[PDB]
């Protein structure tokens, strides 16, 4: 038959069996059927020129938050002291009431601990050199797989953020924080509405009904206006460049468009409802497409737990992921940062390699401890439909 | 013209307009700083100074 | 049948009776099936690291009008002169016209009194030594309970100034300073020309028809415009900085937003009409939960009291609760800022305290005294619907 | 709405006060007392319920009340009193006819002319009586008794200048709605119409135009034309405060090339610019009820029976009397959409105020001093000027 | 009678007189000349019977009246008209007892406060008129025009002290008549009955009980007790001429004034007490006569139809009017058996005779200048002092 | 004599005779340079002035 | 307590009370 | 040309011409230096002045 449809003569027999031929007396190239025809010569093998390594290193757009912690411990708190109204004197009270008690009460919200991130790849030395025509090819694959996992660790950084803030947004906050809008030149008025809503003392734009002795009663704060960003989709900038400052003459006051972190999609992320175990083997095969080197059948996803890829179209998952995102993109949350609590302890984190001599392939380790948290004593309004 | 006692009780210097005091009032403005809106255009409040008011 | 479960060792017990356990022999610590689960060591005692108490301190946009009286006698009286025209000379009355009389005529109004409000808290020096790993947060404790008790009286003198304000607009002042506007845009216009009809000399514009002696007669004043201020919504002002000041080519010279004060919302603080009586225990807790340790099962709520929280959803409070609250979202409440009176009385605010050296808890209290009332002889027009 | 609480029929007794001490001829000489409780009253406190409630603040507000017309006031002398002005009145040249006689050089055309004779003003007299005996029973500070008789007299000069301004206000009014010619009215229709027709009634009264001034109503000038020019920087347009509202907040704020045509600095406004009354039919006072709202704007010379003539001026709201109706009349536009562009030196305004705070009388039978303030008031308008009226 | 006299018929020829040239505008201008004649009749020397008789000396009598009560007289500023006056009640003190409720140290105990509150005072007037061109015919000298310019305005000085004391003795007597509790009232037989219980009523005084004074009739003074003592230097007895002749006439009165106080002056009597008379019923003034009389006084600003409040005093005998009978009643203590021991602290009396020479008008059309004094009294009685009546009622 | 405080006002200062103010004085001589036809001969007429009124 | 002009014609110097001179006449 | 004599004491100067001493145009000025509506912008009343136009 056909020359290339041979395997019986690839390299790859030459190294899955054990014994193999120590000799060779070359072949029979010819072309003359193939993918890979010339026109004149039909006795060559056919030859390549480049081969271009498209790398780009990206960003996080959350390092300035990024404080660095020794990892010692695990747990932390915040407390504030609630609202005390100053009440009326009565002197008709008994006179007793100077030695009663009246103590101050707490809020004491309790954070948890961080979760440790770990990636791998291997690197061979007697497969990977039958490719790469030349060793700085070589020396540019190994390089690049390496800036590669760096660009991996913050784009998934930075997914989980945007879905930490949104999962907040979403079925967290109350309901004197939502405010509804209803089109695109609408939550573009109350956008600036809603800020210097946060810059009077209120009690309606903080989460200490979620806190933990801070259920009945109210606690009142305020913002700063270089602590007020807001997040939105490209849409609501994208309007705002194009006819709100566009379209007005005293711009020279309002432009509020350097708080407003914008994101192409507020949607990617994932998370378990109902616990579930694994039974399907190309959900092992999709699961470690992404690199989850770890995860084999029968194991155990817990609630908690987010998968930051498009996971929903699987026979194990349907019905168990939830698709955090907003549902009709308008959208504008306006946080006070202070509330995002996030740390992150990277100095172990090249970890040395192992040779692993036998099979004379390389493999490196990369682990990161991050701490993703929010505080609910700061003023927070949310505008969607 | 013909002096002889000019100067009298009270008539003689009261044809010679006794004196000029307590000239009517626009020391309190009206029109260059009441009937007035065209302010700065600055940015902010507590310009406002509320006084006591016994006089 | 976990350790945690067991509350008969806690640090409850030992301060519960007037005799306990006058020795410790251990504890037998394990975290296994508990929420402080770990993976390694099972034996050891979970370790916090941080403790961090948020404390906002937060003003209250009223400060230059609160003068400083001196807090005796009761009445306050304040009065002015009616208007007198020249009248013609003419020289064929009797000479006995000479000796008659013209007396200056007044006009007057009578003001009531202050209260005189309080509030207590208790700090412990057993008990709460428990709490904290270090002195130095303690000391932050005991300090961030005083600052709140200084912030939320800040906050309370906010809102029932504002409180007083829109119940003067609602209640008070009749229909001849009263213009109508029908929407936003003309609204906008309205106050321009109400800010250039305040300063000529006019009978009308002033209350001294609600004054005691005005009603005969006329009273003419004016207003200067750095006497002006104008009381607005949120949805006022917004409007006015992102719609009208924006879309207007030669606006240097007629912005008035140097006199434009804003809140969130006009209406928080709640009123009592059909006084009543306490007599549910569940809403006693609410109240609790705000400071007022004073009310029992037995005490009656007259008919001019106020709240500044929400209370009206309570079981109770129904039918007999109303709020202060401008009903139209279009409200510009012009003013001049001399009709407004708001003095206080902070000499003797901080008492000498209580030491109570049994528990050695100490107990502070603040007492301040506060008066609350507007003139009707100033110029003053209202906008609503 | 009866009360039988005691404290209150304590306060209702009105025979035991100040005042029946002070009306009649013998009254009584001691006091024996009251019982007062403050139980439940509004004067009631909670831990003594037996004291008569204090005072701690008694304010008089004071507020000053400037005039917006005195750069107009010229003082005189007040001497003499008939003042006289005139103008020559335009002859255009007529044609060289050759054909007439030669003793047409003879024959004396006199220059023609058209004078005006104003007359006297007005001496106007105001007086307020402060007492020793009754003002002493309130006041409980003599500080403040100090203040109020220092306020009363800060007062009397407040109301002698919005009198002035409401009198110039009502006469500039008065002569633009009666005493004008067919060609100085217009007719606007809206706002956003005579704000134009203001603009182009300036660049009207600087043409040399023999129309736009009343020389017919002149003394000599009934046949004839005389024109007059204006300058620009002598043009005061008279608005309300609507106009010139929409003026700042509309037009001003919405045109681009605002910088030349702006007028704003001419016009003087009022926020409603009809207040003032005059008199029709010649009536007189015979109700008691009429003098007794009289008293109480400080006119005290006026007994029953009194007549009022033919022009008088009432200058506060008056035409809600018995007898005033029908004879009483309002200066007013009958439409708050108003405008009259007048030509500045032609309204004198000559005051007199030199012998102004005139010596005290103390009577000290009633132990009180009355204070008197004299001056003499002229306002007048000139024909000779270009004037144009905007209206409805 | 009647007399041929030379002398007396020039004396009664009244066309004559200075009152011919001064009520009448025009007048006699020139004197002709008088032959007077001082023979066979009055006026009459043995040497030289032609002189006009002459003044030996004119003197200005004039008394100088005191008001009795006059050191009583506090002096205020004539601002504001509610005094009011205030005590604070008694609270007796009690034993200690360690075996108590020991929470007690918590508990409040105020103080009590009786109160009064009193009105105003009446401002007064009076007026005199002097001239400058008739007068000036029947004194001969300038130092007597002056003495006699300078003694009306005395008089007018003294009789301010007339009507203070007459008016604040009628004060003290319907004070004990119409408002007094009959509890200080005592009632006598005869009169050396009345002579002991007075001299047992001021030794009832100096004495700390709460029996004497009216403090159940002040504003707060209803329920618990108020104490009251009084020395010696501030008690005084008001009552009659004809009883203070017989109270001072006993062996107590004169071992009183034996090394001690001056009992002679601590005893305020009068004749009878009170000229003053009230008014009951609102009248009116219809009668010349009434007029003339009431201008006889020197009341010049009351005239025909001016009407009476009930309670005007009038300090002079009214009642023989007729008009103001049966509206009219007198101050006067009913069977004239009668004592008020009062303590003089009771007596809240003070005035305002700042500024109460006020400056003269001149009127220079009949060359008259006329002065006014006016001034401001306050006359009350407090309820918190010792108060004791002793009558026959 | 009587002490008192006799400096009081005009009338306490007017019975010792206030200061004299007019004369009402003979100075438009009457009798001495009036009344008198006392003019004699002369050359002739008119040294007659017709002065100017005020 | 403002002055302005304090010290005018004859009733605003009478309130500042004048001339306590004369009294009566016992003690 | 023809000279002649050329003196009457009219009709030969009055021939020549007269001297001209008026000139009737625009001294006080209309439409190029007033009739003024091109005013400037700024703070608002009172620069109108009021004469004594005696003469």
């Amino acid at each position: 038959a056909l020359l290339v449809a041979k395997s019986a003569k690839s390299a790859l027999q030459d190294f899955n069996h054990d014994y193999s031929k120590s000799w060779t007396f070359g072949d029979k190239w010819d072309n003359s059927n193939t993918m890979f025809e010339t026109f004149v010569n039909k006795y060559l093998f056919p030859k390549i020129n480049e081969t271009l390594l498209i790398d780009i290193a990206l960003g996080n757009r959350f390092n300035w938050l990024a404080k660095e912690q020794d990892f010692i411990g695990q747990y932390s708190e915040e407390y504030v002291i609630m609202d005390t109204v100053p009440i009326n004197m009565d002197l008709s009270k008994n006179e007793e009431l100077m030695l009663k008690r009246n103590y101050p009460r707490m809020a004491t919200k309790l954070y948890g601990n961080g979760i440790v991130k770990k990636q791998k790849f291997t690197l061979n030395n007697n497969d990977t050199r039958f490719n790469f025509q030349t060793l700085a090819d070589a020396t540019n694959y190994a390089l690049g797989v390496y800036k590669k996992k760096i660009s991996d660790i913050n784009v998934l950084e930075e997914k989980e953020m945007r879905a930490m803030l949104v999962d907040y947004s979403l079925n967290q906050l109350s309901e004197t924080n939502v405010r509804k809008a209803t089109s695109k030149e609408d939550l573009a008025s109350k956008v600036f509405e809603a800020i210097l809503n946060l810059q009077n003392n209120s009690a309606k734009y903080n989460e200490v009904h979620r806190a933990s002795g801070g259920a009945i009663g109210q606690y009142t704060t305020v913002s700063k206006l270089k602590d007020i960003v807001i997040l939105t989709t490209d849409s609501l900038k994208s309007y705002l460049l194009d006819t709100k400052i566009a379209n007005t003459f005293q711009i020279a006051g309002i432009d509020f468009t350097d708080h407003v972190i914008s994101f192409d999609d507020l949607g990617g992320v994932f998370k378990v409802t109902k616990e579930f175990k694994l039974q399907n083997q190309d959900s092992i095969d999709f699961l470690r497409a992404y690199g989850d080197y770890q995860s084999q059948l029968g194991d155990t996803i817990p609630v908690g737990a987010v998968f930051t890829y498009d996971v929903s179209k699987l026979k194990e998952f349907t019905g168990n992921v939830e698709e955090i995102k907003p549902k009709s993109d308008l959208y504008a949350f306006i946080l006070d940062i202070n509330s995002i609590k996030y740390k992150r302890y990277t100095k172990g984190m090249l970890k040395p390699p192992f040779h692993n001599p036998e099979f004379d392939e390389v493999t490196h380790w990369i682990h990161y401890y991050s701490f993703k948290a929010i505080s609910p004593f700061f003023n927070k309004i949310l505008i969607t439909d | 013209m013909y002096e002889g006692n000019n100067m009298r009780s009270m008539m003689g210097t009261s044809y010679e307009d006794s004196r000029l005091n307590k000239r009517t009032e626009l020391n309190e403005n009206m029109s260059i700083d009441t009937n007035k809106s065209e302010d700065s255009y600055g940015v902010q409040i507590h310009s406002l100074s509320k006084q006591s008011f016994t006089g």
